[PDB]
């Protein structure tokens, strides 16, 4: 119940919704091209794209951080 | 070719090589294993029939037209429940990747010859 210390929430996932729009991209013709970098690791898979922060980036399975 | 695709939709369902959504989707093709593929046509999407040509059509790729989302998703199954009758709430299937081992059976020749041409 509603005791003296008040509750705080977890982190809750924000509906961004057609984020399948930020996967690829479309030119005149049927190529196709990215704007994320793909993660080298034999963990993570071909397909499995990369995080887009404003300095660094995060994997998936992987989670290492390339760093300069 | 409508029960032929019914029969390999049954062929995936019962080995387990049907596979649903469109980001798995783009996994196997991005991972060069996508085969088979049933795309959508008709429907509710209003600018995501470019964008969904535009990230299927790459190479060896079958083009199957399913006139609506809902009649595919009750097709595929994905809220396949209460089966003496009519399901409860099913909700429409996207496009779908068909990655199945059952590559022998009565009707996976004439399929393959109708894709040759
Ligand atoms: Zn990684």
């Amino acid at each position: 119940k509603s005791y003296t210390t008040p509750k705080k929430n977890k982190h809750k996932r924000k509906k961004v919704k057609l984020a399948v729009l930020k996967y690829y991209k479309v030119d005149e013709n049927g190529k196709i091209s990215r704007l994320r970098r793909e993660c080298p690791s034999d963990e993570c898979g071909a397909g499995v794209f990369m995080a887009s922060h404003f300095d660094r980036h995060y994997c998936g399975k992987c989670c290492l951080t390339y760093c300069f | 070719v409508n029960t032929a695709l019914q029969e390999v939709l049954k062929t995936a369902l019962i080995h387990d090589g049907l596979a649903r959504g469109i980001r798995e989707a783009a996994k196997a093709l991005d991972k060069r294993q996508a085969h088979l593929c049933v795309l959508a046509s008709n429907c509710d999407e209003p600018m995501y029939v470019k964008l969904v040509e535009a990230l299927c059509a790459e190479h060896q790729i079958n083009l199957i037209k399913v006139d609506d989302n809902k009649k595919l998703g009750e097709w595929v199954g994905l809220c396949k429940i209460d089966r003496e009758g009519k399901p409860r709430k099913v909700v429409g299937c996207s496009c779908v990747v068909v990655k199945d081992y059952g590559k022998e059976s009565q009707a996976k020749d004439v399929i393959e010859e109708y894709f040759k041409c």
